[PDB]
Order: C-alpha cells, then structure tokens, then sequence
C-alpha cells in the first residue's frame, strides 16, 4: 500500500 | 431553591432524554459526568449532558408545578423513558430520590451530587447556517477517509474550513483523502476559519439537526464547535492537531480517465474481492472501453469480471484495496463515477461523473475537472 | 465409506436462486473448526436430472437436491465458505458450473470464478436416514421446537441440559427441555407410520432448532429415528443429526398436580410490565410479584440502584401470594405461550409455578381451591427465587 | 435461585 504523503 | 415537580409529554421527554444520552460518556472517571441534568424553570424543562469534551442540551415544553434542578443516572433514565408507556410523565423530586410516574409505572431513582456537576460550555455566536441533511451528508462523505488509530490522533479528525460562503471538509488516513465542498449561509462573509473536529464526534454532533431543518454552527477561539437546531444545542471540543496540507496532494491533470456505473462497479468489486487474501488487493485493467477486474491466486481461487467502461487514454493496469475503493464509491452518491489515473503507483481521483466526461475523446493529458467531492485513493503495488 | 469418483467431470447449469439457496442452507451446517480439513468443503454431485449439495462434519449432515441441467455427471468438493460467499454475490443469471481437473469453474453472467478442488477422494459419505417413523407438519414442528428450546440449557459445560428430549407414543409427540431452573414441555399430534410406536431420543437443542427452521412454509417434515441418529426430511432437503449421549430427567413427575393459587392475565401486558420493572433490577436477577385481590403488584430493585413498581389488574383466585422470579426466565416463558392470555399455577413461593396458555375455560374460576391442573398442549414450569 | 432437580 502506497502512502498519499510522499 | 425548591425541589423540581413537573409534568411532561412522553414523546417529548423520551426524545429529549434519548438524544441527550447519546452523548453520555461510556465510563467516565468522574462519576458525576455519567448523570443527566434536569432543570425545570418557568415553562420549560432543560435536559443536558456534558463530559468535558462533548455537550448536549435541549429544552422541551413542560408543566412546571415547582422549579428545581436534579441530576440522575443517564443510563437508567434513558432505559426507563425508552420503556415508559405512551402516557403523561410526572417527575417529582423529594429528598434524595426522584419519582418518575407514568400511568401505572412508578420509578424511584437516587439523586446525584448536583453541586459537583460542571456548567455546560457557552456556545459562541452564530458563525453560519447549513441545511441539516446536506451538512450530515458532507460529513459522511468525508468521514470514510478519516483514520481510526488513536496512536495517530491527527488522522482521527475532520478538517473543517470556512471562507466566506463556502465550506470545505477534508479527511485522510495517510492512504485516502476525501474532500467535500458545500455552500452555506453567513451574515459575516469575511470570516476565514479552519478547525479540526474528531470525525466520530462530528458525525454524532451533526445528528443534532434532524432532516428537514437547519443547523447553526458557532466556532469559538480553548476552542470548541457549537451546533444548534430546533432548540437542541451541542458542543464538541476541537481536536488539537495539525492537519496535512491536502490541496497539493490532489493531481492537476490525468494521463488516463474512466467512467463507470457506481452500482455495478461496487457489485463487481465486492464479487471479485471475495477471493483476495483478507480483502487486501484487487486488480483493474482498462483497455478498449472494457474494465477487467481480477483478484486472487491459484492457491486460494481466482475471480475475474469484465464490465464495459467509458475509458480514455493509454491502457492502464492498477491495483487498489477493494475496501477503500468501495468506501469511496459509497460516498459519491452519484449514478456514475469518473476515475482519473496517472501511473499505477500514484493517486487516483474518484469523483462523480460530469457532462464533459461522457464525450472525452483523445489521449490526454486530460485536465483535472472541478467537482464538489473528490475521493483520492492511493493504489497498491502490483507484482 | 468415501464418495465414489466416476469417469466424468461435473458440468451443469443451475438456477441462481435454487443453487444459491441450497448452498446457503447447506453452508449453515458447516463446522467452524473442522475435525478433518476435508470436512470444511461442500460436496456437489450431479446425476441425470438433478444436482445434490451436501455437507457433513461427523455430527450433523445436510443434503439437498435441486433441479439442474446436467451436461456431464460427476462429483467435486470445494471450500464451503468460498462457495457460499460466492453464490451469495452471484448475479441473478444462470449458473454454469464446470469442473476441469484441479480447478472448478463457476461462471455466472459476466462473473467468472476458478476455485481449487479439494481431496474429494477422502470425503466421508454422509449417513442415510432410517425409514420414516412418521410425518409432522413443518410449521407446527418448528413452533413446538421454539416453545421448548427456550428452556434448554446453553452451557456446553452442562451437556445433559443442552438437549431436547423427543418422546414418541403413537400419533402424539412430546418435546421437552430444561436448564435445571426452568422446564418446557410441548405436545403435538403427528402422523406416525406405525400405530403403537414408543420411542424417546435426545437431540441437541440448537441442531433441532436449525432443523426446525429447515422446512419451508406449508410443507411437511418426515422424522426418521434410529438406534444412533435422527433424520429430518423436508421435501428435497434431507438432514441428519447424531443423538445426544447424556440422560434427560423424568420431567413427568415434576409437573404439579394442583395449585393453591391461580392467576390469569394478558401476556403482552404482563410482559411489558415485567420489562419495565426489571430495568432497575441488579443484572436481571429478581422480580417480586405480589398477587392479592385480583391485582398483581410488581416490584424490583432497592434504594441502591432504584426501586420500580407497577400494578396490573388480574383474574386471581386463591390466598394472597408473594413470589419472586427471574425476569429473563419469566419473559422467556411468556414469549413461548403464543396466546393472548396466560394462566399461572402457584403452589408455594419456594416451589415451581406453572405457566400455560389461557383458554376459554379460564373465563371464570369459582372457589378457593386447591384447583386442579388442566391439560394443556404446552406448559412452562419455572423455579422461583428466594426472597429476603 | 432454586432448582427443579439436583
Ligand atoms: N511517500
Ligand atoms: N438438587
């Protein structure tokens, strides 16, 4: 899961 | 002064007590907070609850034979009113006990230390008005993106922003960002304020206004948010936490675009997501105006479904958390959704389908449209 | 005994509603923690002009057959939870099921699923049903099981109380249950296939309850007892339950003969009043009932928590009585009567009290008693609670 | 609480 913040 | 003695309507008292008790603390450390304050004055009964963080108050019409204040157990009072027969409700304080008579039912409760009960917070001045249903809807549409982990308390709240006649709600859990915008009425359009309210407390506080009515929001500066409607007053202690700058997170242009039916897409995502490992990942493949959902593995069982989509741009294969996906879709509240992708590793913009997306021929890069609500979901890495 | 494999892989077209409902009901009887992992699967065997869905966990068995367009006969075993969770979400379209070696392909409308096949070679053949001891109407059977199950114990540590005793004697059936503090006994008429049959089995209350809901409205249920297991059979549905080992007390003797006092009152009225008064009771422990002069005085609580009282008119006959009961037990019984008014039979405060449906024969009770206990189709004895 | 049996 990628992070929205960066 | 004297002991309270009052006669009230069953539905009025049960409604007031019911809503007021909804805010009661689960297990307060100061047992006094577990009580509900009943204050009879002139021609009104003021029911209230308060736990130093949330406040609920309401005055109902009453037949005040004698004025007075009394503090009773909110749990027990609520459970009693809930089962009281549809009959006049007589309340009579005497010594250290409260008599609650309803027709043939006769209850006797112990009184609590009224002196130790703190005063409710004074609501600020009216900062603006919103339709109750729309306000609750917006709060709901954004709440789905708020975090649920007390270790990160900054993600547990909803960013409320006021600037003139426009309001902007935002929420993110570090993997999704929901932003809703709505118009509101204000006699002082020069106000520019920005507060952060706990998401759950803000939804339950939105319940202060019933559908078909208005809600008046009063923002203070310790800061708290006040909500008023149909004689009900509510206050929520603001959340002390910095909110992420969310506007630059949102993309400016999309390399790919899609338009699907919200209902059919939700049904398909929920079908194909059954075989994903603990509902972790779901794969989308867009090409030639056809979406190909696929999930699972050969060890557990694989699922795949093909839906016709209005896709534009270079073909794309991107993975999402089926839960987050369905959560966003559930908030669009529109017939069709319009997706807006860049790369399989960057955010995607779920928003309601507009008139201009239906006829979006070309290959892009397409510009990011304008909409009242956006759900920005971060994708999952593909094997 | 294991399932026999043929030379053909199963290929069949099904109706979504039929297959999904069958898989649903057959799924309810799947084991949470399988004694053998194979048991976790659902068995699909298609033959001629019908498809059978089966599940079995060495204790309970459920098998149902539905119409099916068979393209090729065969047998297959697949994960029951995936089968149910999938069949629930399938679109309302024809269901193509096609097994192909180690994978089973379930295609419905635009959705396509591929599920791994289990070790069908090691799936125990489910038990068969022993003849037909008789036939009971489904509705009445389920109602009776409901009126009795409320008394069954729900503590796994106490298995002798978790069972419902089924007694067969001719064209009449007597169900009974108890948790050691309350006793429920129902009696209903059925159609036995042999005139002078005398049987007495003990079935797990929950399993007999699920089997009770089994059987759609307006149908019948055939019972097949064997010395052992029981066989519930509702048309296409064919389920079996292993019997319970413990012994059931002889409830016949415990039923009082006469009553020093009697009280007839409205079921809904008394129920609502109980629920109101019991709000202030400590963990729902006791309700003080005071019968005297055609008026029931209910009370509960204390100055500690809070004292509640509620009076009701009642057709009372006998010397004034002050008895205390458990609120949950009392409402539990009142809910099973399924009648407009209830009739009570009190011996003493410290001895059980009868709760039976009230009939027209209770429109008036003359004399001071003792009064003779009348014959009822359902009785709910309840043990009182000691007063201060 | 009394008992019916035992
Ligand atoms: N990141
Ligand atoms: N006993």
């Amino acid at each position: 899961q990628f992070d929205l913040f960066g | 002064l004297t002991d309270l003695k009052v006669r009230l309507v069953r539905d009025d008292f049960a409604d007031a007590v019911a809503w007021v008790a909804r805010s009661l603390p689960s297990r307060p450390t100061v047992p006094v907070l577990a009580g509900v304050l009943l204050t009879g004055s002139d021609d009104g009964l003021t029911i209230s609850s308060f736990d130093y963080e949330v406040s609920a108050e309401v005055q109902i019409p009453a037949e005040i034979a004698a004025p007075g204040t009394v503090l009773v157990s909110g749990r027990l009072l609520s459970e009693i009113t809930r089962a009281l027969p549809n009959k006049p409700v007589d309340l009579s304080v005497e010594g250290t006990r409260v008599s609650l008579t309803c027709g043939s039912a006769r209850f006797s409760l112990p009184t609590m230390a009224v002196e130790d009960y703190p005063a409710l917070p004074e609501l600020p001045a009216e900062t603006g008005s919103v339709p109750a249903d729309l306000f609750a809807e917006a709060i709901g549409q954004v709440a789905v993106a708020a975090g649920r982990d007390d270790t990160l308390p900054m993600l547990t709240g909803i960013r409320v922003e006021i600037s003139g006649d426009r309001m902007v709600l935002a929420a993110t859990d570090r993997f999704r960002l929901a932003v809703r915008e709505l118009t509101w009425t204000t006699k002082t359009p020069d106000v520019e304020a920005a507060v952060l309210v706990p998401a759950k407390t803000l939804a339950e506080a939105a319940k202060t206004g019933l559908d078909g009515s208005e809600v008046q929001l009063a923002l203070g500066a310790d800061g708290l948010l006040g909500i008023r409607s149909e004689g009900k007053r509510s206050t929520t202690r603001l959340l002390d936490a910095e909110f992420p700058k969310f506007r630059q997170l949102l993309p400016t242009e999309h390399t790919a675009m899609a338009t699907i039916g919200v209902g059919e897409l939700t049904e398909a995502i929920k079908r194909v997501a059954l075989v994903a490992d603990r509902g972790a990942q779901v794969r989308m493949e867009f090409a030639d105006d056809v979406l190909h959902l696929s999930a699972g593995a050969d060890d557990v069982g694989r699922a795949e479904e093909d839906l016709p989509v209005s896709f534009s741009g270079e073909p794309l294969t991107i993975a999402f958390n089926p839960g987050y996906l369905t959560d966003g879709l559930g908030a669009l509240h529109s017939e069709r959704v319009t997706f807006g992708f860049t790369t399989p590793s960057k955010p995607a913009v779920l928003r309601p389908a507009t008139e201009a997306d239906a006829a979006l021929n070309g290959n892009g890069p397409f510009p990011a449209a304008e909409t009242d609500y956006v759900y920005l979901l971060m994708p999952v890495r593909l094997p």
